């Protein structure tokens, strides 16, 4: 316990991201007091970009794992995990640790921002809130058995497509 | 937007007069907000409010399933009056509409035959009657079996198939105990359709 | 247009799969392919396998502007209806996932489909045309083949019913061959041939007459 520990913030607020989305990482806590420094850490390694942000325009599999950031100070940022799954739809989330109560904000993410029709989110096989076009599912206050598997199904033009299990307890 | 699937009245219901038939119009896939939809049914073009509806049945997808009835008079649906469901919803920018009538054209009487159990299929456990309906159209037919005077249990029906000369046929099978058939009982294959001795006939069989 | 293309994979037809020496197919249609030159590239498996069993047949388009592609697979006999799985593993630039359907399946309760044919029915004798009937029951592998012969020519104007689920869970079906009154009262021999998975050398016929 020495300097204030920097940490890692995401762009956007999702970590399970697909095979050709844009993602941008950035760092706080730190900041080279005059000449912005970075030293990003990928899987416990190093990258040359020198920008206080970090681009990944064409994210693909090899861009998953653990990322960290250490500017001039920044102690050593505790790790952040980044996931990429191949496919069509996904259930993008900010957190996966919801005991008793916090905020829940889920996105049934498409692919190449191509729109969806008749998307629904699911509570362990059961439906909860269906919308016609694409949109996000928000809930404040937990329901003590959302503790379970969530995913979403949608119809792209006509092809009917599903996503993958995400159990949040 | 939401989708509607205009179902037709059950044949048996519109054949004869025992149960008043209905032309069900179902609107599925509508959300918890922007539900509330009205129906301007058209029977060739005259609205008339007398079109009762079912409650907001919820389905395992939050999706409200609004249903609606329209009691069509027994004597009309056979003339072919084109019945029209019209739904308008905030989710649908434009109203959608579906109209359906008599399976159009002109019919044909389906004189029916009752083929007996084949000879070799008797020296075995239970045996099978057959009732062959042939040469008709459209597919608004119903086949039932009767014994003595009460409808029989163990029977299945083949779906209609398109014959060579633009007509349908089916083979109604009835399994009966060899003991209950060989000794001798009376079994009648009855059929209802829109082109017979005023909607009905039946053909018996024994030995 | 577009929206992501699709795949379809069907089994072979029953006559080709059962009877020996009739090359059984297996096809993969890829419908709704178009405009921006998305290409082919297939690869089959049985649970680990190899190509060499296809080569596409050009680009049917006709009407809705979608470069339609299909390719085959020459299957064995003592192989299929025996366990193997089959996958097509399609891929394409516009589809962001090498997806593919599987097949095989329809399994279980095969047994003697002892076939029972019938004569015309009394009143039928008046009209110029009477129909012979052939019922099959006692078979569960969902599909089956049924044909007719009269001494020895494919009578090509019968009609056959589609199978349905009987009581005990063994499918049953019917067939109807229409002949003029004169040909049935002549005394010709008619045979209702049936082929299914569970028969001696896979065949039966119940020659019928008066
Ligand atoms: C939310 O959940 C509900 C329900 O959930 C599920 O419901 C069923 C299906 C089970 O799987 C349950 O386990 C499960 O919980 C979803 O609502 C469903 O949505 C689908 C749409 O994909 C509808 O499918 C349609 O079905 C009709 C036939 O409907 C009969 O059969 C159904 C399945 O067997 C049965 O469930 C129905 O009750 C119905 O049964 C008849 O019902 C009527 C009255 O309702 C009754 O009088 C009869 O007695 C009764 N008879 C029997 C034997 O049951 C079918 O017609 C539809 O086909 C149309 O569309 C196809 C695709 O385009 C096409 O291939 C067809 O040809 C046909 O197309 C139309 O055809 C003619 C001209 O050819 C014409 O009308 C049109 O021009 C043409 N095109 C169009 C677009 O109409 C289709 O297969 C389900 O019925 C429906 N279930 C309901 C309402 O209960 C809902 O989708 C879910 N939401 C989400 C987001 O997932
Ligand atoms: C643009 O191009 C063409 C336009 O052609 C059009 O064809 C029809 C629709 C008419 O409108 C024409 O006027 C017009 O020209 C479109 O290409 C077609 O697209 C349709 C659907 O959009 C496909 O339909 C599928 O057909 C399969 C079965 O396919 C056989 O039968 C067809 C007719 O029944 C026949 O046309 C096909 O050629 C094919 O026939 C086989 O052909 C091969 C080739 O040589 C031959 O070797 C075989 O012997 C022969 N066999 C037979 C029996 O004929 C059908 O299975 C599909 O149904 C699936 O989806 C339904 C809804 O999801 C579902 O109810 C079905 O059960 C099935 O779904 C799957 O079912 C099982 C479980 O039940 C399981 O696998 C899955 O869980 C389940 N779901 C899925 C997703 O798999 C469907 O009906 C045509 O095949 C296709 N190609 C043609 C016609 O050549 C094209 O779509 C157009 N584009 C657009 C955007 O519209
Ligand atoms: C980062 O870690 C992931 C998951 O362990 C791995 O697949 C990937 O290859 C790693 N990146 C590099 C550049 O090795
Ligand atoms: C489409 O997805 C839903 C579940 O996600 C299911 O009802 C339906 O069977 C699916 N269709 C296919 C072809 O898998």
């Amino acid at each position: 316990e020495d300097l204030p520990k920097a940490v890692v913030f995401l762009e956007p607020q999702w970590y399970r991201v697909l095979e050709k989305d844009s993602v941008t990482l950035k760092c706080q806590g730190a900041y080279s007091p005059e000449d912005q420094s970075t030293r990003w850490f990928h899987n416990e390694s190093l990258i040359s970009s020198q920008t206080s942000s970090y681009f990944i325009a064409a994210a693909r599999v090899n861009n998953s794992g653990e990322y960290r950031c250490q500017t001039s100070l920044s102690t050593l940022s505790d790790p952040v995990q980044l996931e990429v799954h191949i496919g069509w739809l996904l259930l993008q989330a900010p957190r996966w640790v919801f005991k008793e109560e916090e905020s829940i904000h889920l996105r049934c993410h498409s692919w190449k921002n191509t729109l969806l029709h008749k998307v629904t989110y699911l509570q362990n096989g059961k439906g909860r809130k269906y919308f016609h076009q694409n949109s996000d599912f928000y809930i404040p206050k937990a329901t003590l058995k959302d503790s379970g598997s969530y995913f979403c199904r949608g119809l792209i033009g006509s092809k009917n497509v599903s996503s993958e299990t995400v159990q949040i307890t | 937007g939401p989708s509607v699937f205009l179902f037709p009245p059950k044949p048996k219901d519109t054949l004869m007069i025992s149960r008043t038939p209905e032309v069900t119009c179902v609107v599925v896939d509508v959300s918890q907000e922007d539900p509330d939809v009205k129906f301007n049914w058209y029977v060739n073009g005259a609205e008339v409010h007398h079109a009762q509806t079912k409650p907001r049945e919820t389905q395992y997808n939050s999706t409200y399933r609004v249903v609606s009835v329209l009691t069509v008079t027994h004597q009309d649906w056979l003339n072919g009056k084109e019945y029209t469901c019209k739904v308008s919803n905030k989710a649908l920018p434009a109203p959608i509409q579906k109209t359906i009538s008599k399976d159009k054209g002109q019919p044909r009487e389906p004189q029916v035959y009752t083929l007996p159990p084949s000879r070799e299929e008797l020296t075995k456990n239970q045996v099978s009657l057959t009732c062959l309906v042939k040469g008709f159209y459209p597919s608004d037919i119903v086949v039932e079996w009767e014994s003595s005077g009460q409808p029989e249990n163990t029977y299945k029906t083949t779906p209609p198939v398109l014959d060579s000369d633009g007509s349908y046929f089916l083979y109604s099978k009835l399994t009966v105990d060899k003991s209950r058939w060989q000794q001798g009982n009376v079994f009648s294959c009855s059929v209802m359709h829109e082109a017979l001795h005023n909607h009905y006939t039946q053909k018996s069989l024994s030995v």
